[PDB]
RNA sequence: AUGCCGCGGAGCUAUCAUCUGCCGGAUAACGGCUGAACGCCUCUAAGCCAGAAUCCGUGCCAGAAAGCGACGAUUUUUUGG
RNA sequence: CCAAGCGUUCAUAGCGACGUUGCUUUUUGAUUCUUCGAUGUCGGCUCUUCCUAUCAUACCGAAGCAGAAUUCGGUAAGCGUUGGAUUGUUCACCCACUAAUAGGGAACGUGAGCUGGGUUUAGACCGUCGUGAGACAGGUUAGUUUUACCCUACUGAUGAAGU
RNA sequence: UCAGACACCAGAAAAGGUGUUAGUUCAUCUAGACAGCAGGACGGUGGCCAUGGAAGUCGGAAUCCGCUAAGGAGUGUGUAA
């Protein structure tokens, strides 16, 4: 929410429960998603991120400073193919997140590597920092 | 507990067979006489689907003078014949069908349409009426009087030309199209000018026109709640089976409520699609059918190998955007909108730039023959 | 003393239930009955008391299966044949038969426009209703609970009420050259001793 | 008892894919107009407006298997009509 | 309903005792009218519908610059009302998201629909009790979940003709 | 805009209504009742504390005279007072 405009929807590929990488330098390397921003009533229906969308999560592997608590993420990666309006059907070898704060601004300083063009055109601290988009 | 909305419209019930197959208007727009004579409806035939790609006019939008892809629906369009006219009067108890006036001739792709078994009958179908066309040529002219006098409403007999298509039917399909225009005489008098004449597709609609497509959707069978309403799949253990409804209904009221999902029909059933945009209505006459203004090549519309169980286009035809009902080769009815649309993505002018001609029989990669032979080269069977 | 085969009754005017009993009853002695202009009928009541009424008969459907529910029919001529229908015993064959010899119509289509039509005094709003006293017309009623059909009847019937102006005045006509040659007549002192 | 593995057209299928989803009328709460009674005042007394995701329609689905219409041809020189 | 009063000041913006008039109760209780030649018993899951005592969404009203926040205040049930850790659970509290995570009825909706975690007194262990056999405002563990092919209903599927 | 419709009987209350009809009381009433209503409303006194100014018309404490149809230390409008 008011993060640079708006997204085209994508096909979810990191439900609640999903663990991801931590691409950025803040310590962490094991994001595990808890909840979705945005996301609705359905029931039985898990929340499930792509990549752009801020996330709740935990740290379960890296510095012990960082764990035990929910922070915010982006997703910046997923293996899960999604399309864009262009019809090109996209997707990363992994899944990966960076923490940020709640109005969107990066915990960590580095970004290692690939970040999708999405969470790029939304979040600009994050694009400051990627490296190659898409 | 733990709320949701109910699985399915209550909206389209009962989910039996449609009774019919061609697709019926169940509205026409309104008729606004300041404007010429004009049809209201058009019939034509599935080809198949494929998908383009064109630059997005939408300021606002983040792919605003940006390419997408989008798939299309291919929809066969010969031109339609007028062999008739109806007039209806309007009564306290709704319009009333007053009398029907015929062409003096008609083809016999529309005459087999009143027949079971037209090759062992003896085609006498309009051979009386037919006689009397010739005669003196006053009883027609007195029914078509009748109509001006009365019969606030006209609506023209007209068939397709099935035989110009790949379709094995011979059998035409027939349809009253409303007459929507100036005045009911002049209505009238538009209709018996057009008796054994075509009405074409470009006649009757134009480029980036917002239309409604009817027709009846594939059958699919039998279906259980999961498949035809969407319901939840009951737990692994379940015994007695899993794809089904727990619970039907409560005590009292001692009967299953006709909003309970139950197993049936789940296919084969009237709809009408709204807002259909028009992306190209291509001519048959011309050897660039699928051509575009950033893709010179001189190809028309139908894929390598011939579109899957159709076979080629080689008539006038519709590029409406998206889906449409009903699989491969049924017909279907064009109607046009009863909305007015003034929304930037209904009023902005498409203008293609590129129509996928590839073969939809597998992972196609050649557009037309002469790109498959330069990229391979030769090979043994076209050297000898 | 009204024992022909077929009365017409112009309902415009009446009020829909004193109609409905005189009707049920005529029905009920084996006279065939035709009501017409059945748009124009009056109920006692302000119009929001009387669409309220039927909004809350429109609610009672069969919970499991509306498609057997109670049939709201919403026109005119249907409101007072279920008026009618209620005051027959009409699950008898008696009752079904009575019901049969009805014919209830909107406007006054053509096999009737050309036949007397007579009042029902018991049931005429004008006599029954205290002035001042709100009423609606069924007509109305009809058409903002789904009658479609309010303006072709409203249309045909003023074309009926030219024609029938036209009839009535060529009858206007022949009636006084008639009556100026019986008032001038030798007769018509012997005539007077009779009280006629 | 489909031996196993890669790819695999067609078909089926995915909120894992794509397309499409209106505007008319009457109202409620409540607010105005002409206007009194109670010689003034005041939306009310009769009435006239305005007015909600409300209600009723158009639109969409079924089509009365005992609701209906227009139209076509009417066992062919045997025999029936 | 009453109005002593709080509410710097104004008894009823919002609070409001003592009394007094009603509604409901899903509370155990009371009774013992139905059922003991037998109406399967909690919860969960699933699924539909109804009520309004309105959490959100629509439009309105009052207090004070806006901004808001409250009265959701008045109509109004059209349309929504979630993902988890836990509770066998109902209830409940907690982590979150969300426009919002409102409350109820349907034989305390729903077992020839499931499941069987609860109950489940046959096996077995313990605590207290009992001389004992054994017992229980208790705890624990193991313990078969049958049948539709009839009528109707419901979902889909055909169909005779005197006109 | 929830009428009511017949004992037992199948629901009801306190308290309220510029609903509607009908009747009572104090009393203003040819000494000119009410609303519509033209007017007047003298000076002590700008009553004592209150203060940047507060002369009724922003506050504390208190409610008098001579005359007249008419005067009280006041309902206010607005006024920098
Ligand atoms: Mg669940
Ligand atoms: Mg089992
Ligand atoms: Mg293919």
């Amino acid at each position: 929410g008011a993060a640079s405009g708006t997204k085209y929807r994508m096909t979810l590929g990191l439900p609640v429960q999903a663990i991801m990488n931590c691409a950025d330098n803040s310590g962490a390397k094991n994001l595990y998603i808890v909840s979705v921003f945005g996301t609705g009533a359905r029931l039985n229906r898990l929340p499930a991120a792509s990549c752009g969308d801020m996330v709740l999560a935990t740290v379960k592997k890296g510095k012990p400073d960082l764990r035990k608590k929910i922070m915010p993420a982006i997703v910046v990666r997923q293996r899960k193919a999604w399309r864009r309006k262009d019809g090109v059907y996209l997707y990363f070898e992994d899944n990966a997140g960076v923490i940020v704060n709640p109005k969107g601004e990066m915990k960590g300083s580095a970004i290692t590597g690939p970040v999708a063009k999405e969470c790029a055109d939304l979040w600009p601290r994050i694009a400051s920092n990627a490296g190659t988009v898409v | 507990k733990f709320e949701q909305p109910r699985h399915g419209s209550l909206g389209f019930l009962p989910r039996k067979r449609a009774s019919r197959q061609r697709g019926k208007v169940k509205a026409f727009p309104k008729d606004d006489a300041s404007k010429p004579v004009h049809l209201t409806a058009f019939l034509g035939y599935k080809a198949g689907m494929t998908h383009i790609v064109r630059d997005l006019d939408r300021p606002g939008s983040k792919m605003h003078k940006r390419e997408i892809l989008e798939a299309v629906t291919v929809i066969e369009t010969p031109p339609m014949v007028v062999v008739g006219v109806v007039g209806y009067v309007e009564t306290p108890r709704g319009l009333r069908s007053l009398t029907t006036v015929w062409a003096e001739h008609l083809s016999e792709e529309v005459k087999r349409r009143f027949y079971k078994n037209w090759f062992k009958s003896k085609k006498k179908a309009f051979t009386k009426y037919a006689k009397k066309y010739a005669e003196s040529t006053q009883s027609i002219n007195r029914e078509l009087e009748r109509i001006k006098k009365y019969c606030s409403v006209v609506r023209v007999l007209a068939h397709t030309q099935i035989r110009k298509t790949p379709l094995a039917q011979k059998k035409a399909h027939l349809m009253e199209i409303q007459v929507n225009g100036g005045s009911v005489a002049d209505k009238v008098e538009w209709a018996r000018e057009h008796f054994e004449k075509t009405v074409d597709i470009k006649s009757t609609f134009e480029q980036n026109e917002m239309i409604d497509v009817i027709g009846v959707t594939r059958g699919k069978g039998n279906e259980g709640t999961t498949a035809r309403w969407g319901t939840k799949r009951l737990p692994r253990k379940t015994h007695r089976g899993l794809r089904k409804v727990a619970c039907i209904g409560a005590w009292h009221p001692a009967n299953v409520q006709w909003t309970v999902a139950r197993a049936g029909n789940a296919g084969y059933m009237h709809r009408t699609q709204l807002n259909s945009k028009i992306y190209r209505i291509g001519a048959g006459d011309d050897a660039k059918n699928a051509s575009t203004d950033f893709d010179a090549t001189e190809k028309r519309i139908t894929p390598m190998g011939g579109f899957v169980r159709y076979g080629v286009v080689e008539n006038d035809f519709v590029m409406l955007n998206g889906a449409t009902p009903g699989p491969v080769k049924r017909v279907l009815t064009l109607r046009k909108s009863l909305l007015t649309h003034t929304s930037r993505k209904a009023l902005e002018p498409v203008s293609l730039k590129w129509i996928d001609t590839a073969s939809k029989f597998g992972h196609g990669r050649f557009q037309t023959p002469a790109e498959a032979k330069q990229f391979l080269g030769t090979l043994k069977k076209d050297v000898a | 003393s009204e024992f022909q085969k077929v009365v017409v009754i112009d309902a415009k005017g009446h009020l829909l239930g004193r109609l409905a009993s005189v009707v049920a009853k005529q029905l009920l002695g084996g006279q065939k009955v035709v009501v017409v202009r059945c748009e124009e009928l009056n109920i006692s009541g302000h119009f929001f008391r009387n669409k309220l009424k039927y909004l809350a008969y429109l609610r009672k459907a069969c919970r499991y299966n509306p498609s057997r529910g109670a049939f709201h029919f919403r026109a005119p001529s249907r409101i007072f044949q279920k008026a009618v229908r209620g005051m027959l015993p009409h699950k008898t064959a008696r009752g079904q038969a009575a019901l049969e010899h009805l014919q209830a119509v909107e406007g006054i289509p053509p096999p009737f426009d050309k036949q007397k039509r007579v009042v029902v005094p018991a049931a005429l709003r004008v006599l029954r209703l205290k002035p001042g006293r709100k009423y609606c017309t069924v007509g109305r009623l009809s058409s903002e609970v789904g009658w479609k059909y309010s303006d072709i009847v409203s249309k045909l019937e003023e074309r009926r009420k030219v024609k029938s102006a036209a009839f009535y005045q060529a009858k206007l006509a022949k009636q006084k050259k008639i009556a100026s040659a019986k008032a001038a007549s030798s007769v018509n002192g012997k005539l007077a001793e009779f009280g006629y």
